[PDB]
């Protein structure tokens, strides 16, 4: 009940799972326009 | 304290081991006048006399008069206590006996090991 | 035999220390496993006592 | 009362030098 | 019978060999630390003295005499009233928080 | 009042390895502790002398190695110590990781992971070692192993050829492999220190399983005597084998200089890589067999979760204790296994073994802990 | 006994302990040495380049 | 954790002796010989079936590799 009535960390992790994405993405070096867009 | 057992038991073997080893002039003679004073002051009214009586011929096998102990206690000196101590604790196994919350109590061979110094 | 020495010149060195090791732990192994009796046979010999009012 | 603990019996552990309940051990405490 | 595995099982085990009763071989995770925690002295400190007695009979490599084993029949569970309890109250703790 | 107590590091060294109370009880199973600790002093000062005489070019290597064995003064049964030493330490990783699960030592669950990373990094450590001396089974082995990460896919091909540093294990795989040989066991050292640094929190486990707050002893000198024991044994071993038999637990390849143009008969590892290697070679697809070579360690890792026994020691557990020598006799079959050609009837021994180690682990002794469960009524 | 007169001797005293220790591995060093070397030296007659340089 | 507050344990006698005053080996072979046995008979049936069992398979797929290598008429 009360745990379920958490899932607050949802968006949150959304937030934290796009940080994972785009950190992994700019560590390592097209569809981006202009940065790497434009190589 | 159940928690000073040890700290206690080190620094007292200490003392022996000092005594053994390295007893000064100066704290023998504060030794000499403990036991001086102890035995003048303990001999005192009817009693204790009677005691000293009784035991010293079931003990002795007489009673000692007070200026013989004077002049064997005046014997004493560093040296005497030194080699009288060496004698009876350097190097010798004690026995032990604790009751209580002892379980701090130093273990057998950690006290026999306080029974003499590496540095000597 | 030329063809052993060549691929190990320490074979006669080697078989020489081999021999002091062998004798050296032939003391060292009963004598520090006497060590360990005497300290241990305090607690060897103990015996427990369990006594309740 | 305590003073019916009794030490138990250590004849089995004890060096030989040191068996006898009626001798000194004080005799055989330097060559221990 | 089931029993008749149980009780071989018992034996083989070897517990009671040392002295010990079923319940003194538990692993002890919170909710046993807590059981323990509530015996009475009686109980308590015979747990101590079984222990004691195991682990220094453990250190020699021995047993005791036969005479003198744990019997399969005797051993009773010393520790379970306390336990179950120690654990219904946990159980309850977390419905309670959901 | 006294030094050993107040000190900050005379403390630290009481606290550690003098008045720690441990149990009364711990057998001889405990002591490889101390011998793992040996073993790692043992490789970082032959390790050193080696270093001072060696070089890291394809071309000197080989050579330089075999002129620490000639003409180094008493360079040979340094070099030979160094390398049966490396043995002596995977027995003792092995042997101690045995108590582990005999025992339920994993129980301790930081001293366990930080001590699967010490296996792990001591593993990294030998097999870049191994690869110094510059002969046969050194490269060739160091070749097959290191291109399985190219099964990996995606990135397989470019990551094996950063590790390499160019198209093969070359001149710049060896020098940077030196390197990392060098600095590797500093860095066991610290993560040592940390394995204590958590054991110290819990003090140890013994053999019963059983708490032994009620029968500690002081570790010294009880303990010390008997880790001295331990380590005169230690020795007595290690020097068995560099004196009488130096060449007993490796291949005679690694006499012959490595070659790029001529593959040795049968490419094998050292031997105390041998189970992983036979259960890698046991799947037909490649990915499958670095995953199972990975999982072969790192299952290490989930054994904690999978102790179902209402005991925490094997001591009392019968059907445990047979699963348990059962799993032993595997490795010791693994390993016999990954030492062999790959033949009938070898191939489908390793598929079997492999199988039963995976079986052991993850299914039967869960289910022999639950069976006792049942066996004493809880 | 024999060995309460080197406890008296030399054992009691810790200073005198090391002293002997120091001094008894010294010998033992130089006879164990020696003794050994026969050992193996008599083991190996005839096949150590010792046993034949008379000859060159 | 150290020595002085471990647990809490009441009514337990502890009895020893200086280990100067008591034999290093007490009847080490007359009842050690005994224990061994004891000891070994404990645990042989658990350790030594898979011993037997790599024996074998190490006995049985050594001599099927012998087998196989050789020539059979046909
Ligand atoms: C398995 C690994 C094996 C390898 C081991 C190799 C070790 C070295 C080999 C060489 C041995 C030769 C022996 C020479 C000793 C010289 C003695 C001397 O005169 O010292 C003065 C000094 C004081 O003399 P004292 O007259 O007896 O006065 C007593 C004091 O009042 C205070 O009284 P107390 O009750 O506190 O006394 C208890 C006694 C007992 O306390 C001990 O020190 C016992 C602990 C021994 C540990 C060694 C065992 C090794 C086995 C593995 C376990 C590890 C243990 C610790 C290792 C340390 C590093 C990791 O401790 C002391 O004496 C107190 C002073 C504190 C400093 C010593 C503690 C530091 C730890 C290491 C000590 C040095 C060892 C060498 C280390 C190097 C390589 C490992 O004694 C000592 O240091 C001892
Ligand atoms: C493939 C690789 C292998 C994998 C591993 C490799 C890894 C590397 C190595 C790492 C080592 C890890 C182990 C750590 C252990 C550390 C120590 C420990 O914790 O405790 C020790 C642990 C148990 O200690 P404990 O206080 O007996 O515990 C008893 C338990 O409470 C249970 O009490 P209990 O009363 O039931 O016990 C019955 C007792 C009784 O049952 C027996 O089996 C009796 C047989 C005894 C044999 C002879 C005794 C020697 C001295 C005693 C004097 C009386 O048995 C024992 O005490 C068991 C221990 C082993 C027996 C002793 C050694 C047998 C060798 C036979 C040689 C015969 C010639 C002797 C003359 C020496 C002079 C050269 O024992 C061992 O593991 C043995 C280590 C000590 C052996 C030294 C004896 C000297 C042997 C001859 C040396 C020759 C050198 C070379 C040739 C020379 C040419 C000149
Ligand atoms: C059909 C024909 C074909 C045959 C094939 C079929 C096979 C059928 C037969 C089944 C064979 C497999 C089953 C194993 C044996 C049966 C069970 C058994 O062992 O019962 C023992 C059983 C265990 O006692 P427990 O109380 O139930 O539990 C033991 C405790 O957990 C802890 O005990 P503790 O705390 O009192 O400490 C003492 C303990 C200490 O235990 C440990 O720490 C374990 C390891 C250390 C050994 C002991 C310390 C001595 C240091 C050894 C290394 C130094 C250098 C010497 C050279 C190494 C040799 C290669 O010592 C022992 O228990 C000795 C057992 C050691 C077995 C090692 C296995 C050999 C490896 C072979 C690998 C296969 C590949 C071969 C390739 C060759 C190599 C390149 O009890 C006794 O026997 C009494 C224990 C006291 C020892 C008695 C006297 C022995 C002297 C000990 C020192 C020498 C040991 C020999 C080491 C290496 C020899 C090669
Ligand atoms: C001189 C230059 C060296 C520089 C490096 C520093 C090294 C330290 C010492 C070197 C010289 C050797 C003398 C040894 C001193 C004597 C030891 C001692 O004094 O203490 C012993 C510790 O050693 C034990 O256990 C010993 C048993 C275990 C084995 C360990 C022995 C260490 C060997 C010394 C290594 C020499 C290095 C050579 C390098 C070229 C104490 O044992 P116990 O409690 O039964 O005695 C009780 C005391 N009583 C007998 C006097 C009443
Ligand atoms: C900080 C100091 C470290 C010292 C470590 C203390 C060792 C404690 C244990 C010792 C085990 C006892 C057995 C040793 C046998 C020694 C016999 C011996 O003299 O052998 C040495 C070689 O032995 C050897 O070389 C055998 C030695 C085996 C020791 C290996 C363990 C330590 C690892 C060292 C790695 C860095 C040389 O003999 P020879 O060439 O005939 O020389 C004649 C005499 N000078
Ligand atoms: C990636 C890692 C993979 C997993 C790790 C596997 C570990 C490799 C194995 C090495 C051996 C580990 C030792 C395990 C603990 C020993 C347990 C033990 O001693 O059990 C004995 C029987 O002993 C005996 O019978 C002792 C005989 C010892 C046998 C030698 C082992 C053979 C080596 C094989 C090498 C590949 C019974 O002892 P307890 O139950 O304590 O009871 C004592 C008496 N009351
Ligand atoms: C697909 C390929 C397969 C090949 C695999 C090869 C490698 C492993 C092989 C074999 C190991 C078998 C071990 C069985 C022996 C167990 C029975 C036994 O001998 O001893 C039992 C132990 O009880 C008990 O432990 C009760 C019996 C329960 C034993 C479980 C057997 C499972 C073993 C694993 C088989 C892989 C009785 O002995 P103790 O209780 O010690 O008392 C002795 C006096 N009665
Ligand atoms: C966990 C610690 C260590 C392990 C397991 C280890 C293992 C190995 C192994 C297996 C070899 C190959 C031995 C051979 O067969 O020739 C080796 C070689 C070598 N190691 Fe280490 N080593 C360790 C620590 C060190 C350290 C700290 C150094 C230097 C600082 C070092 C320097 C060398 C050198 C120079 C060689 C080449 C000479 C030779 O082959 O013997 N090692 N090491
Ligand atoms: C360089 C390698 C390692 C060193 C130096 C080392 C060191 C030690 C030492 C000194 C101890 C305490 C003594 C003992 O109980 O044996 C110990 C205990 C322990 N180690 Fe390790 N260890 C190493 C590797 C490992 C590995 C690989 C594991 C597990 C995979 C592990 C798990 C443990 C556990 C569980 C204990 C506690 C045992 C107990 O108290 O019952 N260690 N280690
Ligand atoms: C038993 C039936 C009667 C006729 C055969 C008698 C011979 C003895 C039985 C084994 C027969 C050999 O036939 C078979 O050969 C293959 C090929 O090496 C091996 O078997 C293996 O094959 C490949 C090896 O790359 C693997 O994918 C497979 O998983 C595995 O079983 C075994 O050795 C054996 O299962
Ligand atoms: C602490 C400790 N607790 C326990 C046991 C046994 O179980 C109880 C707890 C031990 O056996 C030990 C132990 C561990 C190592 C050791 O000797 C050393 C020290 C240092 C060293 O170098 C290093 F790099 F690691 F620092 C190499 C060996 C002595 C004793």
């Amino acid at each position: 009940r009360y745990r379920q009535l958490a899932r607050n960390w949802v968006p949150t992790a959304s937030l934290w799972g796009a940080v994972g994405a785009v950190g992994l993405v700019w560590a390592t070096d097209d569809w981006v326009p202009y940065i790497n867009g434009k190589f | 304290d159940h928690m000073s057992i040890d700290d206690m038991m080190f620094v007292l073997q200490g003392q022996w081991m000092r005594l053994c080893t390295s007893a000064t002039e100066s704290e023998v003679l504060r030794g000499k006048n403990l036991l001086r004073n102890a035995l003048v002051s303990h001999l005192d009214g009817t009693t204790p006399v009677c005691e000293d009586i009784g035991r010293s011929l079931l003990t002795y096998g007489r009673r000692i008069p007070l200026a013989e102990w004077e002049s064997r206690i005046a014997e004493v000196d560093a040296r005497v206590v030194r080699e009288v101590c060496s004698k009876y604790f350097y190097d010798q196994c004690p026995a032990v006996a604790g009751f209580g919350p002892i379980e701090q109590l130093p273990d057998y061979n950690r006290i026999r090991s306080g029974m003499f110094w590496l540095r000597f | 035999t030329f063809l052993r020495w060549a691929a190990e010149p320490e074979h006669d060195h080697r078989k020489r220390m081999g021999l002091k090791m062998l004798l050296m732990m032939g003391l060292l192994l009963p004598l520090v496993y006497a060590m360990k009796r005497h300290k241990w046979s305090v607690l060897k010999s103990r015996k427990l006592a369990y006594r309740p009012p | 009362s305590h003073t019916d603990i009794k030490v138990p019996d250590f004849s089995d552990y004890r060096r030989p030098e040191v068996l006898d309940s009626t001798k000194s051990s004080k005799e055989s405490s330097e060559a221990r | 019978w089931l029993e008749g595995i149980r009780k071989w099982y018992y034996n083989a085990a070897g517990f009671n060999k040392l002295g010990l009763m079923r319940d003194d071989t538990i692993h002890e995770n919170d909710d046993v630390k807590e059981a323990i925690r509530r015996l009475p002295e009686n109980l308590y400190n015979d747990r101590v003295f079984r222990i004691k007695r195991a682990l220094d009979l453990s250190m020699r490599q021995q047993i005791l005499p036969k005479e003198q084993w744990t019997k399969y029949e005797e051993d009773k569970s010393y520790l379970e009233p306390y336990l179950k309890e120690v654990i219904r109250e946990r159980k309850e703790r977390e419905e309670w928080a959901k | 009042t006294n030094i050993r107590k107040s000190h900050p590091l005379m403390k630290i060294v009481n606290n550690a390895f003098i008045d720690l109370p441990a149990p009364s009880n711990i057998s001889s199973w405990w002591n490889f502790g101390s011998l793992l600790g040996i073993c790692l002093i043992l490789q970082i000062l032959t390790g050193l002398f080696l270093a001072m005489h060696y070089t890291s070019d394809t071309t000197t290597a080989f050579s330089s190695v075999t002129h620490i064995c000639r003409d180094v003064n008493y360079g040979w049964i340094i070099r030979y110590m160094h390398a049966n030493g490396a043995s002596m330490f995977f027995i003792c990783l092995y042997m101690h990781v045995g108590r582990g699960l005999y025992y339920g030592s994993y129980t301790f669950l930081e001293t366990w992971n930080i001590g699967v990373i010490l296996l792990l990094t001591v593993m990294a450590t030998a097999f870049m070692g191994y690869v110094l001396p510059w002969g046969q089974m050194s490269f060739w082995g160091a070749t097959v192993i290191t291109n399985l990460l190219s099964a990996i896919p995606y990135i397989g091909t470019n990551l094996v050829e950063w590790i390499w540093g160019g198209f093969s294990v070359d001149k710049a795989t060896l020098t940077r492999f030196f390197a990392f040989h060098f600095i590797l066991p500093f860095i066991i050292m610290a993560i040592a220190m940390v394995h204590l640094l958590f054991l110290h929190e819990t003090g140890s486990n013994n053999p019963t399983g059983i708490s032994s707050d009620v029968d500690k002893i002081p570790f010294h000198p009880y303990y010390t005597i008997k880790d001295i024991l331990g380590a005169l044994l230690l020795i007595l071993a290690l020097m068995l084998l560099v004196l009488f038999a130096p060449d007993l637990l490796g291949d005679p390849d690694n006499y012959t200089p490595a070659n790029p143009l001529n593959t040795p008969p049968h490419i094998k590892p050292e031997w105390y890589f041998l189970f992983a290697y036979a259960i890698l070679r046991s799947i037909p697809n490649k990915l499958g067999g670095v995953l199972a070579l990975a999982f072969s360690i790192l299952i290490l890792a989930l054994i904690p979760l999978l102790h179902t026994s209402k005991q925490r020691s094997m001591m009392f557990r019968p059907l445990s204790q047979c699963l348990f020598w059962a799993l032993v006799a595997d490795l010791l079959t693994l390993t016999w296994i990954g030492g062999q050609p790959v033949e009938h009837p070898y191939i489908t021994i390793g598929q079997l073994a492999s199988v039963l180690y995976f079986l052991l682990i993850l299914v039967l002794m869960p289910t022999a802990g639950t069976i006792e469960n049942k066996l004493l009524k809880w | 006994t024999l060995t309460a007169r080197l406890y008296s001797l030399l054992f009691r005293r810790t200073s005198t302990f090391a002293l002997t220790i120091v001094v008894g591995a010294l010998f033992f060093e130089r006879a164990f040495d020696q003794g050994a070397d026969a050992i193996y030296e008599h083991i190996n007659e005839g096949k150590l380049w010792k046993h034949i340089k008379h000859k060159y | 954790r150290q020595f002085g507050h471990l647990t809490r344990v009441r009514h337990v006698i502890t009895y020893s002796l200086s280990p100067f005053e008591q034999r290093a080996f007490p009847h080490y072979f007359s009842k050690g010989i005994p224990n061994v046995l004891r000891r070994t008979r404990a645990c042989i049936l658990r350790v030594a079936p898979p011993f037997v069992a790599f024996y074998l398979v190490y006995t049985w797929g050594t001599q099927e590799f012998e087998k196989s290598k050789r020539k059979n008429p046909a």
